[PDB]
């Protein structure tokens, strides 16, 4: 997975 | 005990990602409640590029205050143990959710740091980038010798993305391992918390050290309760002895 830091 | 202890002390490429729990024994909260100095906002609305923008004196107050305590702060027993398991060839190498730098003051060679450093400050515009013993008094804001531009905090933001030669870099690591610890993080925050289903996707297990159940312990082959220092402590005692 990558995406910006981030809660699920 | 035994599978568990068989199943680290045989691993071939045994790996970790640890976060905020194992740090709260040294005096660090987990933020995972407030902001902790002000306790009037959540962690995540400070940690933001929105906020900085908003108003950077007041971020760059909370980081001052986060680094000093961070630097007067000791390892304890879990980051003792991780040391120790590398130490004993077993942990090849450590991914860290943390932005404190108890791991490498425990010992630690191979961290990975997923979400940056306190240790780290860097320059908003420039690439001029440096490590500080101390925490900066704010105010004044700090300003980049080098450009004169605010610096700020060598921490991934929430909403930023991770540096992608790190990312890939751990990526690389869990593709190679066979066993990973899982400590002290509430696999929420992506996306680190993707991390420990690469091993599991590829045959590897999981061994979950968590005072609370998470979204990862379903696929947990192991998931041990209790105070992250006492149970990493304990289990390197016996995974020491196993390869005596
Ligand atoms: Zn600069």
């Amino acid at each position: 997975k990558g995406g910006a830091k981030r809660h699920r | 005990d035994e599978k568990l202890l068989k199943t680290i002390a045989e691993s071939k490429y045994l790996v970790a990602l640890t976060g905020a729990g194992v740090s709260a024994e040294s005096g660090i909260p987990t933020f995972r409640g407030k902001d902790g100095l002000w306790n009037r906002y959540r962690p995540e609305e400070l940690a933001n590029p929105q906020a900085f923008a908003k108003d950077p004196e007041k971020v760059w107050k909370w980081y001052a205050w986060r680094m000093e305590k961070v630097f007067n702060a000791q390892p304890n027993k879990a980051h003792q143990a991780f040391a120790e398991l590398e130490r004993l060839g077993v942990l090849k190498c450590l991914i860290t959710q943390n932005v404190d730098d108890l791991h490498e003051r425990a010992g630690s060679r191979n961290v990975i740091h997923l979400h940056g450093s306190l240790r780290v400050v860097r320059c908003t515009s420039c690439n001029n980038s440096f490590e500080v013993e101390s925490a900066p008094k704010i105010p004044p804001l700090p300003k980049c010798d080098k450009c004169g531009s605010l610096l700020r905090p060598g921490v991934v933001w929430f909403g930023e993305m991770l540096p992608p030669d790190v990312l890939d870099r751990a990526m690389r690591e869990v593709e190679r391992a066979d066993v990973i610890i899982v400590a002290g993080t509430s696999a929420v925050v992506q996306p680190a918390a993707s991390l420990p289903l690469i091993v599991k996707q590829r045959g590897g297990a999981i061994i979950e050290i968590n005072p609370d159940e998470t979204p990862l312990t379903p696929i947990a082959d192991y998931s041990l309760r209790g105070k992250a220092g006492e149970v990493m402590d304990e289990l390197v005692r016996h995974v020491r002895k196993a390869l005596s």
